[PDB]
RNA sequence: AAAAUAAAGUAUGAAUUAAUAUCAAAAUUUUAAUAAAAAUUAAAAAAUU
RNA sequence: UAUUUAAUUUUUAUAAUUAAUAAGAAAGAAGAAUAUAAUUUA
């Protein structure tokens, strides 16, 4: 009905707006973002720092289904910026762990960020909205090219800091538990198999 | 009671009223040192204010209390004060009969 | 080679500078006591290059300070 | 052990840290001369696990001083090598600390270590000194000239006067360093340390005295300049 | 030294390399072709031998010992592989763990219960180790060129495996002679 | 046994300043609060000052925890709370003759006047409590369950 | 004893079936082996059975005797009426626990004079933080429960990131629970304490005073669902403040934890009724307690 | 020797020696009437 | 065992629950039923 | 590097790839416009009597992904009052 | 010791992390804004500016 | 088994020992007497205590 | 001292698809040390 306590005022810039709590609060407190793609791309470019990159991705991977086709094109365009075809696609490396004989390489929080982007895309374009890739080829090619830009099918070079010593971080697991966290991440699996099977109509009937 | 944080809840009051009968001989004229959270330092500063009595600590105006706990610095003063506030009426009752 | 000097790690995360954020320094200071000295509001564990403020981090009961862009001299 | 002097030296968190010594008796002896010195002279440059101990113990001494009780006087009197410093402890600290209840002693870790061993140096102080009678304006950034002279006073505070019974004691203590048998003790000490041999100790014929009369007639001069 | 002391290990998180994806002086993948070996009815050990020699690279005229160049063999239908007579029941598989109790004596039937694929892998291991033991890279590198699929379903349609047409010249059944 | 000298508060008034400035300012608060509730002088009984805590970690909802302007019911979709409004609290007690409805009515009128008093900070008793005399915060307590 | 009865796969055939054996033709189920449509692939010495008066009369008797005596044969109804998915299958259902904190130690009496030493655990904020099904393989699903909400500046910069991606408020601690697909609850679900019935037995994983320990039998004593405590009759070797991972002990020596005699759990998650408000509710009236041991 | 998800059924895995650790075969060793003997006549 | 779930401890947050209050509450419940 | 962990070193990623090849089935049974979870038949013979003449039972449990997808997506209804307000008898 | 160790055994000890952390490790520092000396954060000097505000 | 003492430390800096190749881990039999000698299968990463 | 075992390589959000019976920015004190993550403090 009414406030239980007083609310101290703030001006227009410093309010916490841009998000919304889930429909049923007292049971589920999940936070869903309402932010437009323009200001998320803006947050991605204007504050180049790692945490704002992750912060942009966590919002635009929450909202994938809730935007149109071209709105996705500007997204993948904005996201494909720090990637060179020649260079290793996904390697973001922070800590050198010299603990063992041969130095270990640990990535930062950007890696699972991009991967979570790809998996959200997987849930949107394959499972709950299978028609969308077939409808517009534009984002078919955009998604395919972004998916080729980070190299999703050789994750081993996500973890490789020196190309003379290729790192097997992705392809290796031992039963005592090494690489449970870096283990086999089906990443581009469902997407690529699906968008191959969109082109798999070999039938002359249609 | 003793270890309560912040505000003193009513349940906590119930505790004190329970321990009223725990000790058979008690009068509102009893010395300060029987109170919860009255230490050495807390007793002394009450004494120089000419307060010997549970009645007298129940007679405080609450702006004597705060400068007892802030300007002077007997801490946990509102605990003992409130402890008086609760217990002075029942004591009078038990004193009559 | 260019020289082997390290650039500033003073603003990064450090696990032994991390413990002093929530530690109680009342006796260390005679005149100048500050609310929480090592604690940088909005930044992960006192580190200035780790800025989280005015991002989407959902923290229902704790405060967050708004974003003002950090200067050049504060980082390095 | 909850009693605010008597010490518990363990490593568990309920106990204040034991600093290395020969026996707990020895720990007590050490602690006693540390506290005595700190009460005499507000700062101690103290290495190791000793300094936090000094912090806690100084807080205990100020607590006893605030007690202002004959039992407190007596129990502090058991603890110190100096009887006189006990009197100082009950004259000074209450007025000094009347506005503070908690953490009376400031510990400051120094970035320099003993050359002798790796142990770190801590600078332990009493807190606010502008309320103190004899320590009012003193500067500890650097030491005094010869260590029997009263320490540095801040330029803006020069004209401060101190309790007479304290500078009486201080002058009586300092007056045995101007007699020549101290000079003989000084040279003979050079000889001794040189024999036990310790490097960088000059030969006793190079050791020209700490105290001369010209230096005294300038030191007393500037001392009445501070007065 | 030449070969380093700090070495890539199984417990080390870097992990163990796959020689198919490795690029090294002695690894040549340029001139390889893919084979399809249907194991229906053929004896396990024989199949192991043939596969071992296509895999190792010995079927080529230009084969050189230090240069590892193999053909990828897709061995299909491991489940139908035939071991003669009582042998399924009588042929041991022995290994020794270094710890108190150094004997595991395990029947072919048990290995077949756990994985059929491990049997073919075992005999491939043997037939490759028959000529290469003394160097690890020469033992391990060929074996990854076997693709062991225990029925007729395999991912490899895209390599167009050519059916490897082979009849065993040996008339008699396989014979277990191991001291 | 009936419940003894426990008193249900009217409002709890916060201040960003620490406890030692406010003891000087106590008597000037009651003169203002009396004309907030439009009652005559001496009607309101102010409780003891409570300095809550200096929290490095800020445990929320705690007995000594500094209150914050932002509230969950007040802003639901905000992902965090506005920073600390009040470091010291003092309770407001009325006469005992006011029953539970009356007390809450004088509690509500207060939040009404004080909220706007803070929003005038964008002669009358509100900003007199806000501007030249400090109070940054106010609340209605929860009725305690413990009887 | 500690083995079940041994039945070989060869031994399951028409002559061993408790109920009538049924053959599958794929559009229809019949009691006659499928006669192959190509007659020339009929093997010699094989009788293709189009009718059998021996095996059809027993089926005839059986079915009727079922509909005619429904009260005697209710167990037989298990054959024709399988439980659908969800609906708390007793043998197939594994739900998640929650993350506690060792708060303090206490003492209680039961109905008789008996001194118990209770250890009191606290459940500060339990929310389902994450779902992980690993590559869609069956029986591989995990639900991640977080606890103890924590300020933005606490965790290392890679932990906070995770929490931001999830959408869940930042937690001090997360623990995974392997569970069956039916036992899921959505991300961000506030978990209450009466998710654990006061009668049950609980599996406990915590840190010893310095490796991890697991206690697999421990019964619940008492529940404060106001202050979100739970009481347990044990003295742990554990530091006060240690995060303790809870689970249901899913079988005790041949007996299932949840059964009609013993009882039934509130299955995927507990949910509180809409009409209760804990801010109106005292501590003592908020109490739950076990039957006497 | 059980790890991962364990079902409340009292002893399911006890006859293969208490574990779940392979389970990915469709093919096992067989007497007559056992599994892969689908395709043979008896 | 060095993991995060095990090493991290909740001591600092213990003010969020009133330990001393609940102990006394169950004292009340001790004398109410008469143990 | 024993026999077996090298074996799994090589082959577990291959098992994963193979079951990926199993998952593409549903995928072209998706792409062409069909939507079906490929059904598993119910088995009426789960009750048996062994050679020592005692009752042996087999448990078949079928997971429904359209139920699961609904299970994770929305809350369960309110817990019935027979559950928590009465204890579990030991 | 039962035998002379060659240069390799002598060189084996330097691959270890204990050795590297002890001996070849660079210290992080800045300039004391009051004293202009190189300084490790958390260690201060005896100077009356540097005791109250310890920079 | 509580109590007192002593072990990461900065500095100094010996002694027993030393045929060795970056090493030699596990098992089996054989060979003129333990056999770190053979052969075969195998499965021993680095540092520190 | 060599092998051999046991522990450790200093918070890993997470653990186990197999072997055998697991690792994100760094060192002073892990404590500002008298068991509160500041008991108001000049
Ligand atoms: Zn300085």
């Amino acid at each position: 009905r009414f406030p239980s306590q007083t609310m101290s005022p703030c001006s227009h810039e410093e309010e916490m707006r841009g998000y919304v709590v889930s429909r049923d609060y007292p049971l589920i407190d999940r936070l869903h973002c309402t932010r437009s793609i323009e200001e998320l791309v803006a947050q991605f470019e204007d504050r180049p720092q790692i945490e704002s990159r992750v912060a942009a991705l966590a919002d635009m991977a929450s909202t994938v289904s809730f935007r149109s086709d071209e709105e996705l094109l500007r997204m993948f365009t904005a996201i494909s910026a720090p990637f060179s075809v020649d260079g290793r696609g996904l390697n973001f490396l922070t800590v050198k762990v010299s603990k063992f004989g041969r130095p270990y390489y640990v990535p930062n929080s950007l890696l699972p960020a991009y991967v979570n982007l790809v998996d959200a895309t997987t849930i949107a374009l394959v499972r709950e909205q299978p028609w969308r890739l077939s409808a517009s080829p534009a984002l078919f090619i955009q998604v395919l090219q972004f998916m080729a830009l980070i190299k999703v099918f050789e994750p081993n070079k996500w973890f490789t800091f020196s190309d003379h010593a290729p790192s097997n971080r992705a392809d290796y697991r031992h039963a005592i538990g090494v690489n449970h966290s870096t283990a086999f991440w089906g990443t581009g699996e469902e997407l690529y198999d699906f968008m191959v099977e969109l082109l798999r109509v070999e039938d002359d009937g249609r | 009671g003793i270890a309560t944080g912040g505000r003193v809840t009513n349940e906590d009051r119930r505790w004190w009223l329970v321990h009223l009968e725990c000790a058979p001989d008690i009068t509102p004229g009893t010395f300060i040192a029987w109170l919860d959270c009255c230490g050495t330092h807390t007793c002394k500063k009450l004494i120089e204010r000419n307060i010997w009595t549970i009645e007298q600590v129940a007679a405080l105006d609450s702006d004597q209390v705060d400068e007892l706990k802030y300007r002077e610095g007997c801490l946990k003063m509102d605990v003992v004060w409130e402890h008086a506030r609760t217990i002075i009426t029942p004591l009078r009752q038990r004193e009559v009969t | 080679t260019p020289v082997r000097d390290r650039k500033c790690t003073l603003q990064y995360y450090n696990p032994i500078r991390a413990r002093f954020v929530y530690r109680r320094d009342k006796p260390l200071f005679d005149k100048y006591h500050v609310t929480a000295r090592n604690l940088a509001p909005g930044f992960s564990r006192g580190a200035l290059k780790h800025d989280w403020r005015a991002l989407g981090v959902y923290t229902p009961d704790h405060p967050q300070v708004p974003y003002h862009p950090l200067q050049t001299w504060m980082l390095g | 052990t909850t009693e605010p002097l008597m010490a518990d030296y363990g490593w568990t968190r309920g106990k204040l840290p034991k600093f290395r010594a020969r026996s707990p008796f020895h720990r007590q002896q050490i602690a006693r001369r540390m506290v005595t010195e700190m009460i005499r002279k507000d700062y101690c440059i103290v290495g190791g696990a000793r300094a936090p101990a000094l912090r806690i113990l100084a807080d205990h001494v100020v607590e006893l001083a605030k007690a202002g009780d004959t039992d407190s006087r007596q129990q502090l009197a058991y603890f110190l090598h100096d009887p006189l410093m006990v009197d100082k402890a009950f004259d000074e600290y209450p007025r000094r600390f009347k506005d503070m209840n908690a953490k009376y002693a400031m510990m400051t870790r120094l970035k320099s270590r003993r050359r002798t061993d790796a142990v770190a140096m801590y600078f332990v102080e009493y807190k606010n000194r502008d309320m103190s009678d004899n320590h009012k304006g003193e500067d500890y950034s650097a030491g005094p000239e010869r260590f029997f002279l009263p320490p540095r006073i801040v330029e803006t505070e020069k004209g401060i006067q101190r309790p007479p019974h304290m500078q009486m004691a201080f002058d009586r203590w300092a007056s045995k360093f101007k007699t020549e048998e101290f000079h003989h003790w000084w040279r003979l000490r050079h000889a001794k340390l040189r024999y036990w041999g310790v490097r960088n100790v000059p030969h006793p014929s190079d050791v020209d005295p700490l105290w001369t009369e010209k230096e005294e007639e300038e030191w007393h001069n500037e001392m009445l300049a501070n007065t | 030294p030449f070969k380093s002391v700090l070495r890539r290990h199984k417990h080390h998180p870097e992990g163990l390399p796959l020689y198919n994806d490795m690029s090294k002086q002695w690894l040549c993948r340029e001139g390889e072709r893919w084979w399809l070996l249907d194991a229906r009815g053929e004896q396990l050990p024989r199949v192991a031998a043939v596969a071992a020699q296509y895999i190792t690279g010995q079927h080529r005229p230009d084969f050189t010992p230090g240069m590892i160049t193999g053909d990828h063999v897709v061995i299909v239908n491991i489940k139908d592989v035939v071991m003669v007579g009582d042998q399924w029941i009588r042929v041991p598989i022995t290994w020794q763990t270094a710890y108190p109790g150094g004997k595991y004596r395990i029947r072919l039937t048990d290995m077949y219960e756990r994985d059929p694929c491990m049997l073919m892998w075992w005999f491939l291991k043997d037939e490759v180790n028959r000529h290469f033991v003394r160097k690890l890279k020469t033992r391990i590198a060929p074996l990854e060129k076997a693709w062991l699929y225990e029925d007729s379903i395999h991912p490899h349609a895209d390599k167009n495996p050519r059916p490897l047409c082979w009849t065993d010249p040996e008339v008699k059944g396989w014979k277990y002679r191991d001291p | 046994s009936p419940l003894f000298g426990a008193r249900v508060p009217c409002c709890v008034v916060g201040t960003l300043r620490t406890a030692k400035e406010i003891i000087v300012l106590k008597r000037d608060i009651q003169s203002l609060l009396c004309e907030l509730m439009e009652l005559p002088q001496g009607s309101v009984t102010l409780g003891p000052l409570q300095q809550l805590r200096e929290m490095m970690l800020y445990r929320h909802g705690t007995p000594l925890s500094p209150r914050l302007g932002d509230e969950r019911q007040l802003n639901m979709d905000a992902y965090a709370r506005r920073p600390i409004a009040a470091r010291t609290m003092m309770d407001v007690f009325l006469a005992e003759d006011m029953s539970l409805d009356e007390i809450v009515n004088f509690g509500r009128l207060s939040l009404g006047k004080l909220q706007i008093a803070l929003n005038n900070l964008r002669v009358e008793p509100a900003q007199l409590l806000v501007d030249r005399m400090g109070i940054s915060y106010c609340e209605i307590p929860s009725l305690d369950e413990s009887d | 004893r500690c083995y079940p009865s041994l039945m070989r796969e060869k031994d399951r055939d028409m002559y061993h079936c408790y109920y009538p054996y049924l053959f599958d033709h794929g559009d229809k189920m019949s009691l006659y082996p499928k006669i192959p449509e190509n007659p020339r692939e009929w093997q010699p010495e094989q009788l293709q059975t189009t009718y059998d008066a021996i095996r059809e009369d027993k089926y005839d008797a059986f079915i009727r005797l079922r509909e005619k005596f429904p009260e005697l044969y209710q167990d037989t109804r298990a054959w024709d009426n399988p439980p659908p998915f969800g609906e708390f299958n007793m043998f197939y259902s594994v739900r998640f626990g929650m993350v506690g904190v060792k708060a303090f130690t206490c003492k209680d009496y039961d109905e008789l004079g008996n001194q118990f030493d209770c250890t009191a655990f606290w459940f500060p904020d339990n929310q389902v933080v994450k779902h992980s099904t690993r590559n869609g393989e069956v029986g591989t699903d995990k639900v991640y429960v977080g606890a103890m909400n924590v300020p933005v500046e606490f965790h290392k910069p890679h932990v906070a990131a995770f929490y931001k991606a999830a959408g869940v408020p930042v937690k001090h601690v997360c623990a995974g629970f392997p569970i069956t697909p039916d036992a899921y609850a959505p991300v961000g679900t506030k978990l209450d304490v009466r998710h654990f019935k006061p009668g049950q037995e609980v599996t406990i994983t915590f840190q010893n005073t310095a490796a991890a320990e697991t206690y697999q039998g421990v019964p619940v004593w008492r529940i404060d669902y106001k202050n979100s405590l739970i009481y347990l009759p044990t003295l742990l070797d554990a530091d006060v403040g240690t995060y303790v991972r809870f689970s249901d002990t899913i079988n005790t020596k041949g007996l299932t934890l949840w059964n009609e005699h013993r009882g039934l759990p509130a299955f995927p998650t507990f949910i509180p009724p809409e009409d209760e408000d804990l801010s109106k509710l005292a501590t003592d009236e908020c109490q739950l307690k076990s039957p006497p041991l | 020797n059980l790890k991962g998800l364990v079902y409340p059924l009292p002893y399911y895995a006890m006859w293969r020696g208490n574990h779940n650790k392979y389970t990915y075969n469709k093919s096992t060793v067989c007497l007559w009437g056992e599994g892969d003997t689908r395709s043979m006549y008896h | 065992t060095n993991r995060h779930f095990f090493v991290a401890r909740a001591n600092a947050f213990f003010s969020r629950l009133p330990i001393a209050r609940v102990q006394r509450s169950l004292a009340m419940e001790a004398v109410r039923e008469g143990r | 590097d024993s026999f077996k962990e090298h074996y799994h070193r090589v082959h577990l990623p291959r098992r994963l790839a193979l079951q990926r090849y199993a998952r593409q089935q549903s995928l072209r049974n998706a792409a062409k416009g069909n939507v079906k979870a490929e059904e598993v038949p119910y088995k009426y013979n789960r009750w048996w009597v062994n050679e020592e003449h005692e009752f042996v039972h087999q448990y078949a449990f079928v997971e429904d992904p359209e139920v699961t997808k609904a299970k994770r997506e929305t809350l369960p209804p309110v817990t019935r009052e027979n559950i928590w307000k009465e204890p579990q008898q030991t | 010791p039962k035998r002379k160790k060659n240069p390799m055994q002598l060189r084996r000890k330097v691959y270890g992390l204990h050795f590297k952390e002890k001996y070849l490790k660079m210290e992080e520092w800045y300039y004391c804004p009051l004293c202009a000396e190189p300084k490790k954060p958390g260690e201060w000097c005896r100077r009356e500016d540097c005791r109250q505000i310890k920079p």
